[PDB]
């Protein structure tokens, strides 16, 4: 590499239910920040979001706002490229859905989502990962004074992600991968109990904080 | 028909003809540069290509669709080597002649025509790349609606008088020489092309909206989805499109009671040859 | 009366937002001439051990720090890897890390002329500071001898030659200013904390493999650990200056706020060792004149940003 | 623009590149001065061998040549690895004539091609 | 009927608005940890006025800037002679003078009643730029087909293709040649 | 097809949003468009397969195969997907392999045990895609793509291994399919028109194995302009329509 | 005064200070502390007075920048709607010329110079904010003043100092060595640009190379010997 | 029912319409949208706030009002006034580049320090050369690009402005956003009183701070000497 100092080539690696805290604004140099930390039994996890725009695009005249996802790998490289960038697909699919794109023509929204810590002392975890993820980015867009038509929520269940708006009547995100085999309906309930926690405490941390 | 030459081949040693399209040449010795068609019109030798993108010509009647918002001007997509040009001037502005040139107009360029909208056009003349500049200030020039879009080969489009049509079912089809088609309900407008008239032409004050008519019918939608798959059908058997041939196209996939049935290969195949066969038999 | 935030006064004429700050007596990130902002730290924290008790068997961090500065924050990480070898105070017999500074701003790609120059500049330091000998890199390695016949244990000394290789993930949250100080800092609490795990061996060869949980300290030269300053040189433009209801020249401490780093051109930059002796000077006039004064008051303040960076702390 | 996707390679593949070139931009109505077919020609001690596949590109030395149309006229010309100068015209003796039969068998095929669909096109 | 009334609108907003409040914040030695721990002057926020300045000067420069800008100078100068040739023109083309009607006060209704023709005036502008077929090309007319249309201004309308012998020809070629060269005479 | 004016996507919207749906080709709601495969064109490798649809959307899927010790390799399967006019560290490729490298894992995507030649060594899988041309989500055709591929898949026999010259076993497996399906308003329609896909409201990719509804499932927007929320309802519609319409697919894939 | 004296960017400026004195090339005013200040490496030339004398530094300089009444040779690079993109210079930025910037020239009646045509014009407009004008006509009376299309020459790169001293000096030799060989065509561009044109392709061939050479050497007095040389057409 | 004041995401104000007497219609403004919700299997039509803030519901010209919502206890609009810095300057137009929007900075983060040591642009350094075009929506100090026509400096006087007399790079100019033209520039105007130069330095950005004297000119305090801008009009 001729952009970074990685050393000797010879050289080789080496080798050997849930509490929230939720706080917006303490990054300064973009437009929204969130830090979200949850402490369940023997898990523990926290993230941190930052939403730069509405910036300007590259390219043609686009008639409304342009949203771009980005997952950086905190401490460890704990996850695949493409696992991230489909996750990252997830998210634009869900926050297309959530944020009023038409107030923005010819304007992107990029979010950085750095998953700082995620140290779990039990002895694929992205899935338990995603809520948290979405509650963040919800968070930092709101606190970047970026439109919402309503406040995306997550839930996590047997490996199944449910992400509900309008109090859970109605579904923007869905995620399903292994994670045994269970039927729908109660992973369902499950996880929209924890989007309506998520909700009252983003709520709360919206009238508290911003 | 006619003699099929291949690039680099020799057309004639004589230095008589001019040399149109398809050709080169060195002296008096002409060569194709093409695989085509040897093409003899006058005193004008050409090579006519098997196959090629439309090439808008002076008069031309194009369906295009808006890529881009420039200065005073639109860039359209008719499915040509480049990007056709919409001036500014070259449009209808809502309203009579009346209404001089405004600066304001020119800054909300976008809320008559904008990226994506489609319109229906006439090729005012070419530039020296050939590229098409257009106009739409006849009073059936303008944004598309209540309807659906679907494309052909232009070649495809055998040409005529006219190219907008009334059928039955009450759908009109606006065929582009461009091969880019337009299916609607039939409009007043469409209505009165026989041989409170006046009031009709004025009515449509709005010549840019993007607004449908709030009753389409369910039947009319039926149709225009047989029509355009009876179209597709003609253009998969590599007919050649007219209006006499798009009706006995509907006419004939009526046997199919589903509209869906007419999407299959064989079903296409069947009325291609039920159409040519009684183009014959007539 | 027309007015403009200080944010985007900042943006759209920062000199005389400067100035204007500074004829009162303060500056545009809300601080007087010589006052440094205060940091925070939390050590060891991402290490894998961080816990004695129960040492995290995924985790391969062998040393760490987040430091927090103003409202700027910064993540350092330090990894480690193994190098076959092949074949005094001199520079000769000095080693360095290799760091990766990420600045966490707006865009994404390969590396700024920030990030990189920054990376560099920390190899640099880190080799002529001499705070980190090459011996103190070298393995002494055991031997994985098998039990009976059935298992095996390892066995350490109480034959080829290896060494350690050290890096370094600096990540900077909520840039506000020049981050390279707080670089520095981080990675020198962060370099404190390492840990270097113990290692054992089995035309062909054999790998050399880290015990799991074992682990001696990275020694490093505390005599010569240094803390980093960094300071503004302002001349006053009589002009800018405000009611408050014949040139000067204004020294200030720890820049920040955009204003101070879009304006100021005269900079001056210190690796300051608590002992009295400095391991780095950068003297950059693109601005005002820089006299002798303002070098030594620099020293001075560096010298005693050093003592509070080093003993605020345990 | 022009798209390539090579499905299969079994050496001389860069003649192949020129004649699906060829085949393709004449397909497209592009105009254009005349073919250019592809071919290549390995080099056996003496004796040179025409078209070589994978095996014979290995343990030899191979010329490719983009020869124009019928003419003696090299658009490309080729050499990546050692030949003796004395056989070097030798050897572009037979690739030339070994393009020309490349160019008689594109030809041939659009031809057909063309005869084809001016004729089913017909009424 | 799938509409609701306004007041079971405004319970279903009432319901769907409802959340759990909860005051209190709820270890996180990290959160704590990124979020721990004058200027009256105003001088300091607006545009640069150099310390040196006398107040005098000052009082030049406020002064300088109360006075109207060349814009307003020259709007208000095309303001007063289209206000002073429509005048003129519908004087050309309806008679003035004042106390006594005869149907078919002064300009098709003291000559400082001019204000009440001014009044009139702008009531057709009032009325003109309010439909909405009319506002584009009102807007894109000059001054003096803009003042052919308000001479004009329900059944009047012909698709452009109290009382004076002659307006025809003084009105509709003033409204093509855009001059006011008809009337000067 | 994509870029469509606003009065277009109207018409579209309101025709696929009515009850019941009309589609602008007049297929049913869970009618497939005509596509046609080939298989075994590509000699050197051990399965091939190439799928063609009607609106020119084309794929080509090789079949290769390596040994390897499962103790240093627990991935016996590994899908690389190349989409023409998209680099490879497109969004869109890296999600489409990295879920189709989830359908396909050997953990419970397929038998694994399949593939075991000895307690040591086995032959892993390469999947390598090769999308020519696509005017929608190519998930399913791919998927398609990939299923006659493998049904069509032989490898060298075993006798360190050592392996029979000329004689070639069948790879048994049953390949696993993937189905998207657009949302629009409260109606499911299986294989989305691009024009279709340009105004619906979301999308449904989901998986099945063995006459089972398997994982992965997900939501998808198949545009940025109209994504919308639904109801839970709809996807056990799109669930059910799936198991409902998928063994037909099955059978109409593995007639040979 | 009189008397040229070598100074260096820094150096303290030796005029009179009570004389007025206008400045041109090499002399910069600074905006803030209002310092007479060189910032040119070369020789200071001050003009004798009258009315006021003139101090300017004679720098050496490969690179042209657009001043006004220079006489420059341009290459058109771009056709636009009222005017053509001129280069004065590789990598320079752009000039304009004004499509009315013509004589006899209306919107009906348009200049006939294509792309790649060199073109003999007077910069009328230079000014620091806007790109630089040039023109090919008296701008008072409209008629043609000794500008407009080259054809069929050759030109010359040649540094700043060589064409002002070609243009201004009468006392330069290379003139007068040129034409003691051969009858020839020559336009002089202050940008550093020679146009030569002669009757036979070979005299302008030996123009070219012994301008060179000329250009290459700063000895004065050699330029016949290099001309001899040249025009005894060696190979 | 009274409207709620405190607003978030999500959250209803009030239905399309209400009587109290006459039937206010109800226009959802900034941080509102019309969201059609579903209830008890019935449809709801409501004024849904967007944002996080007091919400506002005032009155202007059976009659309807404005339903909006204010943060507090961007991107450029057409009508929204933006801070400009003057980039470019030719006969035609001015071209700026946006700073702020309504007293808020665009972007948050300029990319000060980014480039290095010197005085870099935005995209002077070497991150520019390896920009993400595919991943990212621009490079870290870009900014919305905008155009200020000759047309539309003035209100009067239209037909003949010297943009060279109006604005001088550098310049930070208070604008008015007319259309949003296009993917590259924002169309700007000047022509109104509040609206101009708001601040300037003499010899075009090198000299020191100049202040508003006249409509049309300001005056640099140290040297008296007097420059010509348009200036927007201070208090
Ligand atoms: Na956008
Ligand atoms: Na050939």
């Amino acid at each position: 590499d001729r952009r970074r100092l990685l050393g000797p080539a010879a050289a080789k690696p080496m080798a050997f239910e849930q509490e929230l805290s939720l706080h917006t604004g303490f990054i300064e140099n973009c437009n929204g920040s969130a830090l979200v930390e949850a402490r369940s039994l023997g898990h523990q996890t926290s993230l941190i979001t930052a939403v730069y725009g509405p910036r300007s695009i590259r390219g043609s005249f686009t008639s409304q706002g342009t949203i771009s996802i980005q997952l950086k790998n905190g401490l460890l490289e704990k996850y695949n490229t493409n696992e991230l960038k489909e996750v990252s697909s997830f998210l634009m699919g869900i926050f297309n859905s959530v944020v009023n794109l038409s107030r923005y023509p010819k304007s992107g929204i990029d979010i950085f989502v750095y998953l700082t810590y995620d140290k779990d002392l039990t002895n694929s975890q992205i899935s338990s990962l995603i809520p948290h993820c979405i509650t963040s980015i919800t968070l930092a867009l709101a606190d970047a004074g970026i439109e919402l038509v309503d406040m995306a929520g997550a839930g996590e269940a047997n490996g199944t992600v449910v992400s509900f708006i309008k109090n859970g009547e109605e579904i923007v995100g869905f995620w399903k991968d292994d994670g045994d085999d269970e039927d729908l309906l109660e992973c369902l309930d499950r996880c929209k109990e924890q989007y309506n926690r998520y909700r009252d405490l983003m709520i709360s941390c919206l009238m508290n904080q911003e | 028909d006619s003699q099929i030459v291949t690039p680099g081949e020799l057309v004639t040693d004589d230095p008589i003809w001019m040399r149109g399209h398809g050709t080169y040449f060195l002296d008096n010795m002409t060569y194709s540069s093409v695989a085509g068609t040897v093409s003899r019109v006058n005193r004008l030798l050409s090579v006519i290509p098997l196959k090629g993108r439309y090439a808008p010509e002076t008069g031309d009647h194009v369906v295009g669709r808006i890529a881009e918002v420039g200065n005073k001007r639109w860039k359209v997509d008719i499915g040509g080597k480049q990007h056709a040009v919409l001036m500014l001037g070259s449009v209808n502005l809502p309203g009579g002649i009346l209404r001089r040139k405004s600066e304001s107009d020119e800054l909300q360029m976008r809320s008559f025509l904008k990226e994506g909208d489609l319109l229906n056009a006439e090729v005012q003349s070419l530039f020296q790349d050939g590229s098409a500049s257009l106009h739409t200030r006849s009073l059936k020039y303008g944004k598309l609606r209540n309807g659906m879009f679907c494309q052909v080969p232009s070649s495809l489009i055998v040409r005529a008088k006219n190219h907008t049509h009334n059928l039955p079912g009450n759908i009109t089809v606006v065929l582009g020489v461009n091969g880019y088609i337009w299916l609607r309900k039939t409009s007043q407008m469409d209505l009165a092309r026989d041989t409170i008239t006046r009031l009709e032409e004025e009515s449509s004050w709005q010549i840019y909206s993007d607004e449908n008519d709030p009753s389409i019918s369910n039947n009319i939608r039926q149709a225009i989805c047989r029509y355009a798959n009876v179209i597709k059908a003609l253009a998969f058997c590599e007919i050649g499109i007219t209006q006499q041939r798009i009706v006995s196209a509907y006419e004939a996939s009526m046997v199919y009671s589903n509209v869906g049935e007419l999407i299959e290969k064989n079903v296409m195949e069947s009325i291609g040859s039920d159409i040519l066969t009684a183009e014959k038999m007539r | 009366p027309i007015t403009f935030p200080p944010e985007v006064l900042a943006r759209i004429s920062p000199e005389l937002s400067l100035q204007r700050h500074l004829s009162l007596g303060i500056r545009p990130c809300l601080r007087k001439y010589e006052e440094f902002r205060d940091v925070a730290i939390e050590n060891n924290t991402l290490s894998r051990y961080a816990d004695a008790g129960n040492i995290d068997t995924k985790n391969n961090i062998l040393g760490s720090n987040v430091l927090k500065s103003g409202k700027t924050i910064v993540i350092t990480s330090i990894t480690g890897g193994i190098i076959e070898e092949t074949s005094e105070d001199i520079i000769a017999n000095y080693a360095s890390v290799y760091p990766v500074v990420e600045v966490e701003r707006g865009r994404v790609g390969a590396c700024t002329d920030e990030e990189m120059t920054i990376s560099q500049k920390l190899h640099d330091s880190i080799l002529h500071s001499r705070i980190l000998p090459k011996k103190a890199l070298k393995v002494k390695a055991g031997v994985r001898s098998a039990n009976e016949d059935g298992t095996f244990s390892v066995l350490y000394p109480d034959k080829r030659k290896w060494s350690y290789v050290l890096y370094a993930k600096i990540v900077v949250l909520s840039r506000t200013g020049p981050v390279f100080d707080l670089c520095w800092n981080s990675l020198m609490y962060a370099l404190q904390s390492v840990k270097l795990p113990r290692a054992f061996i089995d035309r062909e060869t054999y790998e050399i493999i880290c015990d799991q949980t074992k682990s001696v300290p990275l020694m490093i030269n505390a005599k010569n650990i240094a803390f980093a300053s960094n300071y503004g040189i302002v001349e006053l433009d009589p002009e800018c200056q405000l009611q408050n209801s014949k040139l000067n020249t204004v020294l200030i401490a720890d820049l920040d706020t955009e204003a101070e780093e879009t304006s100021i051109h005269s900079t001056i930059s210190i690796l300051a060792a608590p002992s009295g002796n400095y391991k780095q000077l950068t003297l950059m006039g693109g601005g005002a004149k820089i006299t002798p004064e303002m070098i030594k008051r620099s020293l001075l303040l560096s010298r005693v940003r050093a003592d509070d960076l080093s003993t605020r702390f345990n | 623009d022009i798209e390539i996707h090579v499905l299969e390679q079994d050496g001389g593949i860069m003649g192949s590149l020129i004649n699906g070139i060829t085949l393709a931009l004449i397909d497209a109505g592009i105009s254009m001065f005349d073919y250019i077919s592809g071919i290549s020609v390995g080099l056996y001690d003496t004796t040179p061998l025409l078209d070589t596949n994978s095996l014979e590109e290995n343990a030899m030395s191979t010329v490719t040549l983009g020869v124009v149309g019928k003419s003696e006229k090299l658009s490309l010309l080729l050499v990546e690895d050692k030949i003796p100068l004395d056989r070097l015209e030798n050897v572009l003796a037979i690739g030339i004539a070994g393009a020309h039969r490349v160019r008689d068998l594109m030809d041939e095929e659009l031809r057909k091609h063309a005869q084809k669909r001016v004729s089913n096109a017909s009424a | 009927d799938d509409k609701l009334n306004l007041e079971e609108s405004w319970k279903a907003i009432k319901e769907m608005n409802h959340y759990c409040f909860l005051k209190n914040d709820p270890d996180f030695a990290f959160t704590n940890f990124i979020i721990k721990d004058k200027k009256h002057n105003n001088e300091l926020l607006g545009i640069f006025v150099p310390c040196n300045l006398p107040k005098t000067t000052r009082k030049v420069a406020i002064e300088n800037f109360n006075r109207p800008s060349p814009d307003d100078i020259i709007q208000s100068a095309q303001l007063n002679a289209f206000n002073m040739n429509i005048f003129e023109m519908l004087r050309i083309d309806e008679g003035l003078r004042l106390k006594i009607y005869k149907d078919t006060i002064g300009i098709g209704h003291k000559d400082e009643a001019e204000k009440l023709f001014n009044q009139d005036v702008d009531a057709a502008v009032r009325g003109i730029l309010r439909n909405a077929k009319l506002k584009p090309v009102y807007d894109s007319l000059d001054a003096v087909r803009r003042a052919a249309l308000i001479n004009m201004v329900a059944g009047f309308t012909n698709s452009l293709r109290n009382q004076t012998p002659n307006r025809a020809k003084r009105v509709i070629t003033t409204f093509r040649t855009g001059t006011w060269d008809a009337y000067k005479n | 097809h994509m870029s469509l004016s606003v009065a277009e996507k109207s018409y579209l919207y309101d025709s696929l949003a009515s009850t019941p749906s009309i589609r602008p080709d007049g297929r049913l709601p869970h009618q497939f468009r005509p596509i046609e495969i080939f298989t075994d064109f590509l000699p050197s490798s051990n399965g091939s397969s190439r799928i063609i649809a009607s609106d020119g959307s084309e794929c080509i899927v090789s079949i290769k195969s390596k040994v390897v010790d499962h103790h240093v390799e627990n991935e016996l399967l590994q899908v690389d997907v190349d989409i023409a006019g998209q680099r490879d560290d497109a969004l869109v490729v890296e999600t489409i392999t990295s879920l189709l490298n989830k359908v396909l894992k050997s953990g419970s995507g397929v038998d694994s045990s399949k593939l075991q030649l000895t307690k040591k060594y086995s032959f892993k899988i390469f999947v390598d895609v090769l999308v020519i041309s696509s005017h929608s989500h190519p998930i399913s055709l791919i998927s398609f793509a990939i299923y006659s591929a493998l049904n069509s898949t032989y490898l060298p026999k075993l006798i360190l291994p050592t392996f029979h010259d000329y004689d070639m076993v069948k790879l048994d497996i049953n390949p696993p399919l993937v189905f998207i399906l657009a949302v629009v308003g409260n109606n499911m329609l299986l294989d989305p028109a691009a024009n279709e896909s340009e105004v619906a409201n979301n999308g449904l990719i989901i998986s099945w194995s063995n006459g089972k509804i398997t994982s992965p499932i997900r939501s998808v927007a198949l545009n940025d302009s109209n994504v919308k929320s639904f109801k839970p309802h709809l996807l056990k519609q799109g669930l059910a329509m799936v198991e409902k319409y998928a063994p037909d697919v099955v059978r109409s894939l593995e007639n040979l | 005064d009189s008397m040229s004296t070598f100074i260096f960017p820094g150096d303290s400026f030796p005029v009179d200070p009570t004389t007025p004195v206008k400045l041109g090339p090499g002399i910069y005013c600074d905006p803030n502390t209002q310092e007479i200040r060189p910032v040119n490496t070369g020789v200071l030339h001050v003009s004798a007075k009258g009315k006021v004398q003139t101090a300017y530094i004679d720098y050496s300089s490969k690179r042209y920048i657009p001043s006004v009444n220079d006489f420059v040779i341009g290459v058109i690079i771009g056709t636009f709607s009222d005017s053509y993109k001129v280069s004065l210079q590789n990598f320079s930025s752009s000039v304009s010329l004004s499509y009315m910037a013509f004589p006899n020239a209306s919107k009906k009646n348009r200049p006939t110079l294509q792309v790649g045509d060199l073109v003999y014009a007077r910069v009328c407009t230079a000014e620091k904010e806007l790109e630089a004008e040039i023109e090919c006509f008296d701008s008072t009376t409209g008629r043609d003043a000794g500008f407009g299309i080259l054809e069929d020459g050759m030109i010359i790169d040649v540094n700043l100092n060589f064409a002002r001293q070609l243009l201004f000096n009468n006392d330069f030799p290379l003139l007068k060595v040129l034409a003691a060989h051969t009858k020839f065509e020559v336009a002089i561009g202050l940008n550093g640009k020679i146009w030569v044109k002669c009757e036979e392709l070979s005299n302008t061939l030996a123009c070219y190379r012994t301008i060179m050479e000329c250009c290459q050497k700063n000895d004065t007095a050699a330029f016949k010997d290099i001309a001899k040389r040249q025009f005894k057409e060696i190979l | 029912f009274q409207f709620p004041e405190i607003a978030y995401p999500g959250k209803l104000i009030c239905p399309q319409y209400g009587t109290e007497d006459i039937i206010f219609n109800y226009v959802p403004g900034p941080g509102t949208k019309l969201i059609q919700y579903e209830h008890n299997g019935r449809t709801l039509e409501a004024i849904t706030a967007t944002l996080v803030g007091t919400v506002r519901c005032e009155e202007e010209k059976v009659k309807n009002i404005l339903v909006s919502v204010l943060p507090g206890t961007n991107l450029p609009k057409e009508g929204d006034i933006v801070l400009t810095r003057v980039t470019r300057l030719s006969l035609q137009r001015a071209n700026v580049e946006i700073l702020a929007v309504e007293d808020k900075p665009s972007p948050i983060d300029s990319g000060i320090g980014s480039n290095g040591s010197g005085i870099v642009a935005a995209g002077g350094g070497s991150g520019a050369a390896t920009f993400s075009v595919s991943q990212a929506s621009s490079d870290l100090g870009e900014t919305f690009r905008g155009i200020i026509r000759s047309q539309d400096v003035r209100s009067t006087d239209r037909d003949r402005v010297k943009v060279i007399e109006c604005f001088k790079p550098g310049d930070i100019v208070r604008a008015q956003v007319l259309s949003l033209g296009d993917g590259t520039n924002y169309y700007l105007t000047t022509a109104r009183n509040d609206l101009g130069v708001v601040f300037a330095r003499a010899a075009n950005g090198a000299g020191g701070l100049m202040y508003a004297t006249d409509w049309q000119m300001m005056t640099s305090p140290v040297t008296g000497a007097t420059e010509k801008r348009k200036c927007a009009k201070p208090f």
